[PDB]
């Protein structure tokens, strides 16, 4: 699980929008959050 | 929103709130004090008497060899947490893989020695409240979700929700706040696959204990049932799957019981006196008099052979609780429980509301 | 092992032949695993001795057994009637010479 | 039960005239059936033309069998957009208080369970049809539970009549008099109403029971000493003409009778299926009224306020 | 003495609660287990008994022709005990105290 | 002439995923049972005399 | 077989099974079939060479049974559980035309429930260590499956059971008619049998 | 911690807290100077083992109630009550403690 | 029932009870008693006036077999249940008074849940004379 | 799913064979002690 106050404060953002549920297979940890989940906090 | 705590210190023979450690279902019990006579009380005839509490005797004596837990004390076990009582009827699932892996940890997560003979003769008893007819529904009842536990050697202190939100309850560590419900792959079955009835909705959940009798061994499976309907509902869907459990019960289970002299007897006339005026009567009076008596119709019925309702039970229910979203949300995951990983269904937003329990026989 | 002599007699190899060897009449009464006791709450207050399974299981290192014997856990409790077993979630920190 | 309650929207079609629309408002306290809890619904799902069965139009008496498959609601609120209706198994409003408008001829007191039946009465039929929309609104008709227990009664036994080749229609209530309709009822559910009995009558016959049916004798004779006792057997029981002529005695020993107790085996199994019996034909009555005002009658055709039950 | 200064009778009519219970008479787990890791066959002339064969008369003279060799192969054990100080037989001398 | 049976006919659905209690049942081929002739076992060329 | 088949008995089925309600046509071709088959068994044993009837099952409960009248056999077929109940050693005949055998390596079958009660019992097969390069059809099929196989066999302890299609089946207790005596019943084994080391 | 239970509300309070030793080796000690009253009383109770249950009756079923009978009556520690078939047999309550 | 074994033991988590502690009880409660016995034996006459093979054949093998096919949801029914001056026997008259009183009891003797106990801060055994806390269903 | 038609067998089931007179009595089931075969 990678750190969700690392995110917080961002270095630089992307550009083109895809979904990136179309592979998860070429990533390490992925997860699709419905509005507001629990673990967030 | 509004929900409700309990607190009821506990021992930790059958459950570990260290290893199995946030909302998973318990079960409370009757305080086996209650237990050896009514077996002698409320068993079918012919079959055998003591058996539950010589099965009950060699669990408690095999509870704790070291250290001396007494066979008697004034605290009593009353909670078995859920993960043990499937892994005690762990042998009878249809996924082997997964009903082992339950097992696993039991033997090994668990907090003490030779963890394997509690399962091999807790099922056992088990197998013992049926023939014995103390039927485990009658004993075992619901307990809240664990939240809190405090825990030290064997007394433990318990924090469980009885009504409302499996959410909103305060875990007391701020550092991960709210819990969620985990319960094992190998009991949670749906309804919603095995009726083919997709769409949105809400679902109530479902405690089952199943029942298969014979002189030969009996069986439990306990099964966590999402499903959409009611408890006005749910009989011909428990009686749909277990259709030639059903069949099993009624044939087998009333062995040994005595049949009388056949036959017994030829039908009784209340039709076919009733239509002739010529048949004799006796007023209010005369009934209860030997002489006014000798006339009238002789009937004797015997039922000694009947496998009657009692004897032809099967699987029964309670309520559990709901899901009040638009769609429920079951993922499929598997957790540490460290090193043995198991398939675990999570549910998410569990409102809990108990009921009674009803036989489906 | 009875070819062996003993510790704290040296002299010969047993004080009892009805104890303190396997299948005696000290055995079968009075071990943790052989059973005619326990359903008794009651106390055996040899069952400490016997008991193969525990002093098996036990530590050896002097810097943890005397400290685990200043507040050992008892086997009995002062506010019952007789000598019991404990009500056995209970504990008193009471040294054990013995 | 949820904190803030549960509603449903039961979304109206945009296509309106304007008398259906003045007309709906007048359903302020119905009973509306949903097969499922999704918080958003249609009119199409509520009316009686997806209620039908496959190819089949269903009777009245099998209508009871597809009410316990679904989710009786109650319409709290009417906008032109929108249906909001409260369901009863989910935990009911907020408050805790439903204001049901009746459609009964039957009038309400205190802490009367409701049990809920189609219309059934002749000439008294209350339907709503919405002609832009073509949909047929059927709304069940509330009554207090031992009238509920009485119609399925009186239907069920009408249906066992017409499977062998007079009478018993009407039914009084506080001395007034009212009749029911008899058109055809489906043979297939005649048979599972039929099922449902006979499973639960045979269920309650125990070893102890041997014993009570040669207490018989006994009570025919203590009828006549005692007013109340002859005031049970109603004129019309089967165990009069059954007193004069059988004569029963005991069977005798039991086998383990040393151990165990007869008569309290026959007890306990026919308290759950003998006396569970007016749950399983008809619904359950989850409704019953508590006035928050004292006021011993509700009037024919005013609100109630509704707390749950049991 | 007791805890009042009183004097305190105990005897052996005093302990009857332990041994007139039938458990002593329970041997089964010691068959049972010292069957385990079978040993060497000793001098069988107390183990074994033989039927009456023939006319008793001749019994004795047919007898010590059948077990000429087998008395004298090694020592009766049951004998040797008997010249025993109850201070050797303690001792791992005889090698039959298990 | 039929073997006895006191039970005649019974209905029961199961998934495969679901199946219980392993029995196993008799098994008939797609033909027709008039195909297969009265068993005939004749040795009258191989005589004892 | 003509003490347990004297008079009129009811062969009752020892076993459990599922019927079809089109199975009993089938099952009543077995009713007016029956008696022939009990010919052609006493038949075909007998049609056999002497040294082919010595790689029969049937001897093979036989040398197993004079064994202990420790003894094992020299061909090394039968289980390696000789426990005197429970495990039975199986040939099959054809119920239609010619009844031939349609084995050469026995099959072992282990059951729980017999004569101590007239009950059902479930079937088994015991193990799949010899794989030797020919597998039979015959041996893929559990007693009593099929429409096709009369099932025979025979106990540790030397008692027979015989199969039929519909799982029905009697006890026959051959040991109560073996009239053997003992130099004969010597001499047969060791020249037959091995030592177990 | 806000959670209405009982009539009232109650109000709970929890601090967590932790213990580390700051020394390598022994750093405290216990002293046990004087002794108070000692609670158990140095008299005489003999064991029965009718408390037990665990135990194969003799085959005798005149000869086990005869012995149960003798030894029970009037023992200080044999139970009023006739045993349960699992269940501890509880100690007879006595007038007085002495 | 049997004024016209012993029923006074009760065992509740290890406690006896002895519901005997006569004479105002035994005659206080009889109404119970009698509309017990109308209710059971009215239905035991009807259910075996429309089935007479219920007593009759079998004692075992008839019965169950009669059972079965009774118990399925199959569509045979009312073909395995049914028997069909000479003056009539009003029995659909008496299923509906049957079930208006068999039915009547059914709201009486369920004794439903109102009241559970959730205990907090306090013992896990309520005895006689505590004050347990209470918690309705939500 | 699977559906099927359904049959239970119990141990009660029996068939009942009917055997002719002269087929019992039969050289092969009434062989001698020691034939010339």
């Amino acid at each position: 699980g990678y750190r969700y106050a690392a995110a917080m404060v961002p270095t630089g953002s992307l550009l083109s929008t895809i979904e990136v549920a179309s592979h998860r297979r070429l990533f390490d940890f992925f997860s699709r959050v419905r509005s507001d989940a629990n673990s967030l906090y | 929103p509004r929900h409700h705590l309990t607190r009821q210190v506990i021992l930790t023979d059958l459950c570990q709130p260290n290893a199995d450690r946030a909302g998973t279902l318990l079960l409370a019990l009757r305080h086996p004090a209650d237990l050896p006579h009514l077996a002698h009380q409320r068993a079918p005839p012919g079959r055998q008497t003591e058996r539950l509490g010589e099965a009950w005797g060699q669990l408690m004596e095999a509870t704790a060899l070291g250290s001396g837990r007494a066979e008697s004390g004034c605290t009593r076990a009353g909670l078995v947490s859920f993960n043990f009582l499937v892994a005690a009827c762990a042998a009878s699932y249809d996924a082997r893989d997964a009903a082992d892996a339950v097992r696993a940890h039991v033997t090994a997560n668990y907090r003490g020695t030779r963890v394997g003979a509690r399962l091999d003769r807790f099922s056992e008893c088990l197998r013992a409240m049926v023939h014995t007819h103390v039927f485990p529904h009658e004993v075992m009842r619901f307990f809240g979700g664990l939240v809190s536990w405090v825990t030290q050697d064997e007394l433990a202190s318990v924090t469980a929700v009885c009504a409302g939100p499996q959410e909103a309850a305060h875990t007391g560590h701020p550092g991960r706040p709210r819990s969620a419900v985990i319960l094992p792959a190998c009991a949670f079955v749906d309804l919603d696959a095995e009726l083919g009835l997709g769409g949105p909705g809400a679902a109530f959940l479902y405690l089952v204990f199943t029942y298969r009798q014979r002189r030969d061994q009996e069986l439990c499976c306990v099964y966590v049932i999402k499903s959409q309907l009611p408890p006005r509902g749910l009989e011909p869907a428990l009686e749909r799957l277990f259709g030639r459990l059903r069949i099993t019960n009624t044939i087998h289970g009333t062995e040994d019981m005595t049949p009388p002299a056949p036959n017994r007897n030829p039908d009784f006339p209340l039709a076919g006196l009733a239509a002739n005026p010529q048949t004799p009567r006796c007023s209010a009076g005369q009934v209860t008099n030997p002489q006014f008596a000798d006339r009238l119709y002789r009937w004797q019925p015997d039922l000694r052979g009947r496998p009657t309702a009692r004897t032809c039970t099967y699987a029964a229910f309670a309520e559990l609780g709901m899901m009040p979203e638009d769609s429920p949300r079951c993922l499929h995951r598997t957790e540490r429980f460290g090193a043995v990983s198991v398939p675990v269904v999570i549910l998410e937003g569990v409102v809990w509301r108990p009921g009674e329990w009803r036989a489906c026989a | 092992d009875h070819g062996q002599s003993d510790p704290s007699r040296a002299f010969a190899a047993t004080a009892n032949p009805w104890a303190s060897q396997r299948f005696s009449y000290g055995d079968l009464l009075y071990n943790g695993a052989y059973h005619l006791n326990g359903a008794s709450p009651v106390l055996s207050p040899c069952f400490k001795f016997f008991t193969s399974a525990d002093i098996a299981a036990k530590h050896r290192c002097l810097e943890r057994l005397i400290v685990e014997t200043g507040s050992a856990v008892s086997t009995a409790t002062a506010a019952s009637d007789v000598q019991f077993k404990r009500p056995p979630g209970c504990r008193e920190l009471v040294e054990d010479p013995c | 039960m949820l904190a803030d309650g549960f509603e449903t929207d039961i979304a109206i079609p945009s296509g309106i005239s304007r008398p259906d629309a003045a007309a709906l408002q007048r359903c302020e306290g119905r009973v509306v059936f949903l097969p499922t809890i999704r918080r958003q619904l249609t009119l199409a799902d509520v009316a009686h033309e997806s209620f039908v069965s496959g190819g089949v139009s269903p009777d009245t008496l099998g209508l009871l069998l597809a009410y316990r498959r679904r989710f009786p609601a109650v319409i709290t609120r009417v906008l032109p957009t929108r249906i909001v209706a409260c369901p009863l198994d989910v935990g009911l409003t907020h408050a805790g208080t439903v204001n049901l408008r009746n459609t009964s001829p039957v009038d309400l007191c205190n802490g009367d369970p409701i049990s809920l039946v189609p219309p059934v009465f002749e000439g008294q039929a209350t339907d709503v049809r919405l002609d832009s929309l073509d949909l047929t609104l059927r709304f069940p008709v509330p009554l207090p539970s031992p009238l509920a227990r009485e119609i399925v009664a009186r239907l069920v036994a009408r249906g066992i009549r017409d499977l062998n080749p007079p009478d018993l229609n009407v039914l009084y209530y506080n001395g007034s008099r009212l009749s029911l309709l008899a058109d055809v009822q489906q043979l297939g559910p005649v048979n599972a109403e039929l099922r449902s009995l006979v499973l639960n009558m045979v269920y309650s016959i125990t070893e102890g029971t041997t014993i009570i049916l040669t207490l018989i004798p006994r009570l025919f004779a203590l009828s006549a000493q005692d007013g109340y006792v002859n005031a049970l057997l109603q004129m019309q029981s089967v165990t009069r003409e059954a007193a004069q002529l059988i004569h029963p005695e005991a069977p005798a020993l039991m086998q383990d009778g040393e151990r165990r107790l007869p008569l309290y085996e026959a007890l306990v199994a026919w308290l759950t299926h003998a006396g569970q019996l007016g749950d399983t034909l008809a619904l359950a009555p989850v409704v019953r009224v508590c006035t928050f005002d004292g006021a011993a009658v509700v009037r024919s055709g005013d609100m109630a306020p509704v707390i749950r039950y049991p | 003495w007791g805890k009042d200064r009183q004097v305190l009778r105990l005897s052996l009519e005093h302990a009857i609660g332990t041994v007139c219970h039938p458990s002593l008479m329970n041997v089964d787990a010691a068959v049972g287990g010292l069957n385990r890791d079978p040993v060497e066959a000793a001098n069988p002339y107390g183990a074994y008994v033989a039927a009456p064969a023939g006319p008793a008369a001749d019994m004795q003279q047919l007898f010590l022709n059948a077990w000429g060799q087998r008395l004298a192969h090694g020592r009766v054990r049951w004998v040797a005990e008997g010249q025993m100080t109850p201070e050797q037989f303690m001792q791992p001398d005889n090698a039959n105290l298990a | 002439m039929d073997p006895y049976c006191p039970f005649d006919a019974l209905d029961v659905w199961e998934h495969r995923r679901f199946i219980v209690a392993d029995s196993r049942n008799f098994i008939t081929p797609e033909f027709p049972r008039d195909f297969w002739m009265s068993p005939v076992f004749n040795l009258p060329r191989e005589t004892a005399a | 077989i003509r003490a347990a088949l004297q008079g009129g008995p009811r062969i009752s089925q020892r076993l459990r099974y599922d019927f079809g309600p089109d199975q009993r046509a089938w099952l009543g071709e077995v009713t007016r079939r029956f008696p022939i088959l009990l010919e052609n068994l006493m038949r075909a044993v007998e049609g056999t060479a002497p040294d082919a009837f010595f790689h029969t099952a049937y001897a093979l409960a036989v040398l197993a049974h004079l064994g202990g009248r420790v003894v094992p056999l020299g061909d090394d077929l039968p289980a390696r559980f000789a426990d005197s109940d429970g495990h039975y050693v199986f040939d099959y005949y054809s119920t239609s035309g010619d009844t031939l055998r349609l084995n050469n390596r026995p099959i072992a079958v282990a059951m729980d429930g017999d004569v101590s009660k007239r009950e059902q019992s479930k079937c088994r097969f015991m193990e799949a260590v010899p794989s030797t390069a020919p597998r039979r059809v015959c041996e893929q099929y559990l007693p009593g499956e099929s429409y096709a196989y009369l099932c025979l066999g025979f106990n540790r302890r030397l008692c027979g059971i015989v199969v039929f299609p519909g799982g029905f089946a009697f006890t026959i207790n051959i040991a109560a008619y073996l009239s053997l005596s003992d130099p004969v019943a010597r001499a047969a084994v060791l020249r037959f049998c091995r030592k177990v080391s | 911690a806000r959670h209405e239970t009982g009539g009232g509300v109650n109000f709970t309070l929890t601090q967590p807290r932790g213990n580390v030793d700051l020394g390598v080796g022994y750093t405290a000690v216990v002293a046990t100077a004087t002794v108070r009253n000692p609670v158990t009383d140095m008299g005489n109770l003999p064991q029965n083992f009718y408390l037990g249950r665990g135990a194969p009756p003799l085959l005798d079923n005149a000869a086990a109630v005869y012995l149960r009978n003798a030894v029970v009556a009037g023992n200080r520690l044999g139970p009023a009550q006739p045993v349960p078939v699992f269940g501890c047999a509880q100690v007879p309550r006595r007038a007085g403690m002495d």
